[PDB]
Parts: C-alpha cells; sequence; structure tokens
RNA sequence: UUUGCUCCACACAAUAUAGAUGGAUACGAAUAAGGCGUCCUUGUGGCGUCGCUGAACCAUAGCAGGCUAGCAACGGUGCACUUGGCGGAAAGGCCUUGGGUGCUUGCUGGCGAAUUGCAAUGUCAUUUUGCGUGGGGAUAAAUCAUUUGUAUACGACUUAGA
C-alpha cells in the first residue's frame, strides 16, 4: 500500500453500567500513517468480537520500531488471502532487514505472483527465524550458505548523454 | 554538438534508436544512419517474418499501385519505423525527415567519419541476455531485398582499409603517447598536474 | 581567439500545448547541457534573442532580432519556457537561440 | 600443450568487498559490504567515509576491485577495526579510477584564472612536445 | 526462481587439450580435433587443473539451468569424440527386394547410393557429411557402419540414411523395410 | 451472393501491364548467368523477322508414334547480317543496383 | 532575332536562408568479454594496465585580434605552387615530396584602443541570379510543315528528305 510502518493499536468496546474498564483488545497493525492503521484495527477486530467503530473508542496507537533495524533477519510469514475463485492460507518467507521491510516486499510479491491487492490480504502473522535449518523455502535457503559469493554480470551503465562515442562496455 | 551526427547502426534495436532519431530529426539535429542492415529487432526470426508478411498483405484492393509500399532494403525498414514516430504529412514533419539519411552499410563521405552508438538503444544493454533477436539483413533479404551479398563486400573492403588505417594511427600515437611520457616530471607537466590537467 | 561567443546555445522546441492546443504566448526552449531542472534554475530570468536574416535592409541591418526572457523551467529534462515581446513564429520549431547571461548574477 | 580457458575475472558481491554509491545521500563515498540480503539487497556500512549501516540495492553501489578481510555481518566498530587494519581508503586512492574522480572535480572547481594559466601551461607544453615528435 | 550459483564438470583425459576462448571450445587429441561455437548459451568456463574445467551459470532460471548441462553434455561428446570416436551401425531390413548400397562420387562429392528399395525404380543418393567414413562390414549380412569425430555428423548421416527409406503409401506396420540404426557405440573396442 | 459457377479468369495479370512498348527495339532483362571459364563470348544477337516457311524433317523421339517419320513444322526467317561492335560499357555493382 | 554561349578571376548590385557562430575527433569484433602496452614458443599465448562515460581530446591570449623590436629552437601552421600515391558504394576526398611566402602566445618588451557614452545580434556565414568589365575556349540541334506505315481515335510512335 506504500512504505509501511507498523503500529500496535489498542481498543475497547465503550464503559456501560455493568461493564466498566472493558478487556482492551489490541493489535499490530501494517499501514503507511496512522488513519489507515486505525481503519484497519476495526476492520479485523469486528471480523473477531462483537464491535464497531460506533461502540467502541480507540486506546493507544503508538509506532513499533525494529528493534535491530541494521540485522538481516528470515521472516517467516503467514497469509490469508483472497483469489478469483476462493480464499486460501499461504506460508512464504522473506529475508530482510526488519518486519516493515518485509511486509513491504510481501504485497509487492502477492500482487506479482497472485495478483493479490491489499484489499485482499489479511497478514496474520510475521515472525522471524532464529535457526538456520528451520528455513522451509529454498529461495532463502539460498543465502545461508557458507561464504556466499556470487558476481553481477553483464553491467549495463546508464547513460548520461543521448549518444555515446566510444561503445558500451559490459565488463565487471 | 556535432553539425551533422552519424550514427553506427550495428547492434541497435529498431523501435528505441528509431525514436531517439525521430526526436533528433525534429529537434534540429541532422541524422545519418550508416551500417543499417545490421539492425536488430527484439523476438526470434520467424515473428518478425509473419510481421513482415503481415504487412506485405496490406494493399489496396482496387489498384495495389496507389497501396501502402512495402519497401524491402533494411534502410527503408528504419525509414518507414521512423517515419512513423514523426507526423510526416506536415511541413515540419516533412522538414525533419529532409534532415535524415539512412544508408546500409558504410559508404562514402560517412566511411572517414566518426560513427557513435545510442546507448538506449543498443540490444547489448536493452535486450536481456538470452532473448532472441533479428538481424535485419536476413529479414530483409527473406523479403526479397536483393543486395545483402554486395553489401557483404563492399563492409569487407572498408573493414580491410578501415583496419590498415587504424594501423597506421595506433603508430602515430605510440609515438605520441612516447613523446609525451617525456614531457612529464618537468615544471609545466607538474603545475598541470597541480591544475587538474 | 576564433571563438566569441557569449552566450549559451539552445533550440526552439515548441509552444506550450497540450495534446491538441498550443498556445504560442509560451515556448519551449532546450538549453544546450542542461539535463536537470536545477541546471535550468541558473538560466531563469536571462535573456533570450531570436536571431534571424532578411532581404529588405530595415534600419542599416539585414538581421532582424525578437527578444524574450527565460520564466520557469519544465518537465524533468532541462527545457525551460520563454515569453517573448513578439511570440516566435513557429517555423522556427528547431531553429538555434541565443540564450544570454549579461544579467548573470556571477 | 596446456587447456587455455580464457574469461570470467568479475568482481564478486561478498562480504568484505568494498563498493562506490553512485547515488543517494552518501552518493560518491566508500562502504563495505557487510551481509547479502538477496540477490539485489546488500547491507553496507561506511564507518570511515561516515555513512550509516542501511541496507541498500545493488543498483545504487559499484563494485570497486578493493576487497578486505571481514566477517559475515561485522557491526560497525569492528567494520571500523578491519576498514582501519587493511587501510583500503590508501589502496583506493592509489588506484586510477579515485585519481579520476579527484581530477574531474579539480577540473570542475576551477576558477577562470586556473583556466587561463591551464591554457598557457598547455600551450608551453605543446611547443616541447612537438618539438619532440620531429626528431624521433 | 534465480538460483544462486549452479555448476557442472567437464573431465579433460590425458590425451585431449581444450582451449575457450570466448565461448568457441576447441578439442584437440588423438583423433583430431572439434570445435564448437557456443555463444549462444551465456555460460562460464573456468579452468581449475589440465584434467578438470567447472562450467557455471549465475543467476539462471529454469531454462538456463537446463542449457547448462546440455553445455555439459556437448563438450563431454565433443571429448569422446575425439579419443573413442564415434561409430554407429545400421542394419538393412527387406521382405523381398534386396537393397544395393554403394558408394559414387560426382566431382569429389562422396555419395551413398540406395537401390532397389521395395523395387523402385527410383535411385536415391545421400550425401556424406565431410568427417564420416563408411565401411561396409564384412562377414555381417545386410550392415553399414558409420564412424568419425562428430555425434552430429555421425549421428545425423545416419538419421539421413534412415529417413531416406521411408515407405513404396503403405501400411508401416507391414513394410517394415528400410535402414535403421542398430548400434551407436565407440571407434576405439574395449571402452 | 457468390459466382455461382466457377470459370478460370480471361487474361494474365502477369502481362496486365497492355500498354505500348518504350521503342520497337525490346530491352532483355536478363543476360544469360556468367561462367569465366569459357571463352569470350555474346549472349544474344540482333535481327529482323523475315518472314514464315515450312520445313519437313525427320522425328527423332522414340516413344512417340512419329517416330523415325516426316513431319512438317512452320519456322520463322530472321535475317541477321553480321553485327559490328562500336563501344563497350562497364558496369559496377552497388547497393542500389 | 543586332556579339550569342561556356570556364576562370574580381567588380557591383540584387536573392533568400527548416536555422554557422572553435573542431562531425574514421578500426573491427565480442558483451558470461575486451582496448592498449610489452615479451616470446606469433597463440583461442604469458605478463602489466585501463574502464566505472565525451565532464574527454585537439584547439583556444593578441584592433572581429593592430603596428614594431629582440631571445630561444629548426618545431607548429595558413596560403599558393609542385612530387608521387591511394580512394568508384553516392569515388570528387585522403596521404605524401620539395622549396617559397605569411603568422607564431615557446619567452621578453614598446606603442595603439576611449565617445557605440550603462545593454540593444550591433551586422563577420553560404545560397542562387543578373550585369558590364578581362583571360582562355568551342562554333549545334530540336519542333512544326513534307514523307513512310514495323505505328495510330487525336496526340504519340516509326522512317525518309541539301
Amino acid at each position: 500500500m506504500a512504505h509501511f510502518k507498523e503500529y500496535q493499536v489498542i481498543g475497547r468496546r465503550l464503559p456501560t453500567e455493568s461493564v466498566p474498564e472493558p478487556k482492551l483488545f489490541r493489535m499490530r497493525i501494517f499501514a503507511s500513517n496512522e488513519v489507515i492503521a486505525k481503519s484497519r484495527y476495526w476492520y479485523f477486530l469486528q471480523k473477531l468480537h462483537k464491535v464497531k467503530k460506533a461502540s467502541g473508542e480507540i486506546v493507544s496507537i503508538n509506532q513499533i520500531n525494529e528493534a535491530h533495524p541494521t540485522k538481516v533477519k528470515n521472516f517467516g510469514v503467514w497469509v490469508r488471502y483472497d483469489s478469483r475463485s476462493g480464499t486460501h492460507n499461504m506460508y512464504k518467507e522473506i529475508r530482510d532487514v526488519s518486519r516493515v521491510a518485509a511486509v513491504e516486499t510481501l504485497y509487492q510479491d502477492m500482487a506479482a505472483r497472485h495478483r493479490a491487492r491489499f484489499r485482499s490480504i489479511h497478514i496474520l502473522k510475521v515472525a522471524e527465524i532464529e535457526k538456520t535449518a528451520d528455513v522451509k523455502r529454498q529461495y532463502v535457503k539460498q543465502f545461508l550458505t557458507k561464504d556466499l559469493k556470487f558476481p553481477l554480470p553483464h553491467r549495463v551503465q546508464k547513460s548520461t548523454k543521448t549518444f555515446s562515442y566510444k561503445r558500451p562496455s559490459t565488463f565487471y | 554538438v556535432e553539425p551533422v551526427v552519424v550514427i553506427d547502426g550495428k547492434g541497435h534495436l529498431v523501435g528505441r534508436l528509431a525514436s531517439v532519431v525521430a526526436k533528433q530529426l525534429l529537434n534540429g539535429q541532422k541524422i545519418v544512419v550508416v551500417r543499417a542492415e545490421e539492425l536488430n529487432i527484439s523476438g526470434e526470426f520467424f515473428r518478425n517474418k509473419l510481421k513482415y508478411h503481415d504487412f506485405l498483405r496490406k494493399a489496396t484492393a482496387f489498384n495495389k499501385t496507389r497501396g501502402p509500399f512495402h519497401f524491402r532494403a533494411p534502410s527503408r525498414i528504419f525509414y518507414k519505423a521512423l517515419r512513423g514516430m514523426v507526423s510526416h504529412k506536415t511541413a515540419r514533419g516533412k522538414a525533419a525527415l529532409e534532415r535524415l539519411k539512412v544508408f546500409e552499410g558504410i559508404p562514402p563521405p560517412y566511411d572517414k567519419k566518426k560513427r557513435v552508438v545510442v546507448p538506449q538503444a543498443l540490444r547489448v544493454l536493452r535486450l536481456k541476455p538470452g532473448r532472441k533477436y533479428t538481424t535485419l539483413g536476413k529479414l530483409s533479404t527473406s523479403v526479397g531485398w536483393k543486395y545483402e551479398d554486395v553489401v557483404a563486400k563492399l563492409e569487407a573492403k572498408r573493414k580491410v582499409s578501415s583496419a590498415e588505417y587504424y594501423a597506421k594511427k595506433r603508430a602515430f600515437t605510440k609515438k605520441v603517447a612516447s613523446a609525451n611520457a617525456t614531457a612529464a616530471e618537468s615544471d609545466v607537466a607538474k603545475q598541470l598536474a597541480a591544475l587538474g590537467y | 581567439a576564433e571563438s566569441h561567443r557569449l552566450y549559451v546555445k539552445g533550440k526552439h522546441l515548441s509552444y506550450q500545448r497540450s495534446k491538441r492546443v498550443n498556445n504560442p504566448n509560451v515556448s519551449l526552449i532546450k538549453i544546450e547541457g542542461v539535463a536537470t531542472p536545477q541546471d535550468a534554475q541558473f538560466y531563469l530570468g536571462k535573456r533570450i534573442a531570436y536571431v534571424y536574416r532578411a532581404s529588405k535592409e530595415v534600419r542599416g541591418s539585414k538581421i532582424r532580432v525578437m527578444w524574450g526572457k527565460v520564466t520557469r523551467t519544465h518537465g524533468n529534462s532541462g527545457v525551460v519556457r520563454a515569453t517573448f515581446r513578439n511570440n516566435l513564429p513557429a517555423k522556427t520549431f528547431g531553429a538555434s537561440v541565443r540564450i544570454f547571461l549579461y544579467p548573470s548574477n556571477i | 600443450t596446456d587447456s587455455i580457458v580464457k574469461a570470467s575475472n568479475w568482481r564478486l558481491v561478498e562480504v568484505g568487498r568494498v563498493v562506490l554509491i553512485k547515488k543517494g545521500q552518501s552518493a560518491g563515498k566508500l562502504a563495505a559490504i557487510v551481509e547479502i540480503i538477496d540477490q539485489k539487497k546488500v547491507l553496507i556500512d561506511g564507518p570511515k567515509a561516515g555513512v550509516p549501516r542501511q541496507a541498500i540495492n545493488l543498483g545504487q553501489v559499484v563494485l570497486t576491485p578493493l576487497t578486505f578481510a571481514l566477517p559475515r555481518g561485522a557491526r560497525t566498530a569492528t567494520v571500523s577495526k578491519k576498514w582501519a587494519a587493511a587501510a583500503v581508503c590508501e589502496k583506493w586512492a592509489a588506484s586510477s579510477w579515485a585519481k579520476k574522480i579527484a581530477q574531474r572535480e579539480r577540473r570542475a572547481a576551477l576558477t577562470d584564472f586556473e583556466r587561463f594559466q591551464v591554457m598557457v601551461l598547455r600551450k608551453q607544453k605543446r611547443y616541447t612536445v612537438k618539438k619532440a615528435l620531429a626528431k624521433a | 526462481m534465480k538460483y544462486i550459483q549452479t555448476e557442472q564438470q567437464i573431465e579433460v583425459p590425458e590425451g585431449v587439450t581444450v582451449s575457450i576462448k570466448s565461448r568457441i571450445v576447441k578439442v584437440v587429441g588423438p583423433r583430431g580435433t572439434l570445435t564448437k561455437n557456443l555463444k549462444h548459451i551465456d555460460v562460464t568456463f573456468t579452468k581449475v587443473n589440465n584434467q578438470l574445467i567447472k562450467v557455471a551459470v549465475h543467476n539462471g532460471g529454469r531454462k538456463h539451468v537446463a542449457a547448462l548441462r546440455t553445455v555439459k553434455s556437448l563438450v563431454d561428446n565433443m571429448i569422446t569424440g575425439v579419443t573413442k570416436g564415434y561409430k554407429y551401425k545400421m542394419r538393412y531390413v527387406y521382405a523381398h527386394f534386396p537393397i544395393n548400397v554403394n558408394i559414387v562420387e560426382k566431382d569429389g562429392a562422396k555419395f551413398i547410393e540406395v537401390r532397389n528399395f521395395l523395387g523402385d525404380k527410383k535411385i536415391r543418393n545421400v550425401p556424406v557429411r565431410d568427417g564420416v567414413t563408411i565401411e561396409f562390414s564384412t562377414n555381417v549380412k545386410d550392415e553399414i557402419v558409420l564412424s568419425g569425430n562428430s555425434v552430429e555428423d555421425v549421428s545425423q548421416n545416419a538419421a539421413d540414411l534412415q529417413q531416406i527409406c521411408r515407405v513404396r503409401n503403405k501400411d508401416i506396420r507391414k513394410f517394415l523395410d528400410g535402414i535403421y540404426v542398430s548400434h551407436k557405440g565407440f571407434i576405439t573396442e574395449d571402452l | 451472393s457468390h459466382r455461382k459457377y466457377e470459370a478460370p479468369r480471361h487474361g494474365h495479370l502477369g502481362f496486365l501491364p497492355r500498354k505500348r512498348a518504350a521503342s520497337i527495339r525490346a530491352r532483355v532483362k536478363a543476360f544469360p548467368k556468367d561462367d569465366r571459364s569459357k571463352p569470350v563470348a555474346l549472349t544474344s544477337f540482333l535481327g529482323y523477322k523475315a518472314g514464315m516457311t515450312t520445313i519437313v524433317r525427320d522425328l527423332d523421339r522414340p516413344g512417340s508414334k512419329f517416330h523415325k517419320r516426316e513431319v512438317v513444322e512452320a519456322v520463322t526467317v530472321v535475317d541477321t547480317p553480321p553485327v559490328v561492335v562500336v563501344g563497350v560499357v562497364g558496369y559496377v555493382e552497388t547497393p542500389r543496383g
């Protein structure tokens, strides 16, 4: 949807005489800003409890940062998405540097591989894999080998002019 | 920059080169395209031959001599691809198309001038390596252009003469670099290196 | 010296236009050596002269000038906008234009 | 008769490859590749040249032919230590590539008086060069 | 899924020397020399010792790494050709009509002449590719032998000799006449 | 609706062309192929049509009914006085013909 | 049909400009490879180096580039002759020999410039034509009318006629 932020939203139903201090549910929401995050909070909390935006109240809305934003992590993501003729559960694995960054390439991947837009995807659980050999997918196992090296063949240089005068070279 | 720009067409893709040359014509730059027989089109040879036959059947049903004219030579295939990208029915578009000279092979004068390339049209920089492509010379020969062998002879002759030219020129710049090597370590060379030159 | 140029070479591209309606009051000038609208910010306000020739001598000269100025940038690629005293006559689409810098805040 | 096989002496993206950043806020500083995220993203750290440790796309950097020895996933102080040990800034400045960057930077930073003196010294050098290219 | 680095290996035995500038392979050895233009394939060769050469693809899909093993197989075939040679034995099958197969020339052209195929008055002529020799094997009833350096040329002359005798608009489950490849092996025996 | 009855067309569209020629002397668009192992010889000749007459000759065509039998055949006679060479002309290969 | 025509040079009038304003600055091939240098065993060879854009390279100081004087080297360069060679793809251009004449900012001097008034493109290019001047050069055809019919509605065509 954008370059994501991760917000915890805490909300409850409004207090009545019979129930003061209600039970205070909490969700971790990936959204672009705090406006969309409080919409996605009531979108899922209406899918789990008898509440809505009118019978409830947003208690706190806080942005969560990656606790180590510069450590490369292997994230296991569980997705519930809607196809053209049904709904499915998926498990994809994403190697990136933050929970923010793994979700932003999750929506780019689900829109490319399966044509799933933001309205069709319920992210169930973004969890980080701590141990190697717990990585289940082979497109992430490629980068966990000891002493990873590879070249980037066929380097194409972007030109600042409309005419080059020598020839292009494609070495690296 | 240059008053007349000579573009080496070898290894270039037809539509990207035709687009940049169409804009350069309309902005006032005189362009001559040489070695048009070595253009490329993305996609395999059979695809672009089928495309040429689909073009080759479009003609006026009541008199085919007023129809779409199916020019077969690689220069005129390139020219049709370019003339589609210029508003050719106006005085500005006709004026722009007068600023264009397309040749297959490299004839006189333009075989002693510096040729350029256009990196937003080079097949080695635009296509993914492994995508199959078509050379315009074999396609044109397959659809009825008659002069591939003559262009081959004359281009081999030009390559021999230009190879001898470059051997002489490379010996001359060897002497020039040798004489420039003694000019260093003196006063004016170190002061030039102080001044970035 | 063999070089005497105190202006920057440029090209009269087109009028300000939409797809099907032009506006002859504003012209688009492609200045030679300008690739960004941040390089084009230097040339804003500099005076533009289109220099052309005639057969009839008018006031001693056979060369006539239409004077103008640079107003603002255009696009992402260094094309600039220019208004004139008399608008450029559209046969000059692609003609060379002198962009001076004699009010060069330099 | 031996079996000659010719090619592929590429530069490798690996832990310890140093890179020149060609776009961004840094844009011209050195950095070192410390981890590999995928085929296109690598984590770089430039603590001597003062870029932040960050994940970067490989279309924003260019691999230089310089390497040095890094452990996988090294933190910024250890990147600073191994950078200082191998002295890769002084190997970088010695190369002709950084000399060309310095050359065109000094060329662009010339005033008009320096440009006139450039012209005069170039004429004075050209005279002696063409004199030397008439006896050999 | 764009595998990071795959590679295969090519064994180079004691006789042959293989040479690869850009992507053109030359294998020289005791039965001659064979060249191949592999420039259509974008693979990376690397000599690690005079008895072992690796060939690799970096960042290839499924079809590209499918082509890598084809590259290894073609170079191994050239090596096996210049060491051991290649030899295809073909047999003549006929129900009634004896096939007469000889060798004719027309200004140094070296044609195989197939005659009397199912009683035809047509005389079929298959040209021999340069680099494959024919022996009409004695002490075997109805056999030809095609031997040479290249699997391509040898197997293609065997395929041309088989396809020139295609059955006379008949039921080819009954009219089983023709020249069919019986054996593909090497020129050098004991291997 | 369709033709209801097929017939071959009247005329040949590759000679659709029916106009007057450019001159009385018709152009040779193609001379025979060059084989440079031979002596020098002209490829054509100029003559004038005089008219026709009739020949009787024997047929040699084994397998025919008029084999070894006299047939009559119309012929054309062209008067060819010996042509005389006044010039030579050189033509170079171009990429335009 | 009142000295016509052509080439050259300069002499002046006109004519217009699809757009001069230092220089279009010549290998080929590959791009999962090459360029250059160097060496040998001249190769699909060894060693070194370079790329990461032409932001380069050459040229560029002087009354729109004046007038003089000298120092150092024997260079660079314009012009006009000349020696020979190469180039037919649309060659009509490139290379070379010899002397002459001019300039030299490679270095050091002397004088001049103003007032276009605080900017006005502040006029420096090539394109065609015309006219008298002066120096070579060479002295035709076609059409109608007549005629033939290998042609033909008419034109056209095909012939013939000192």
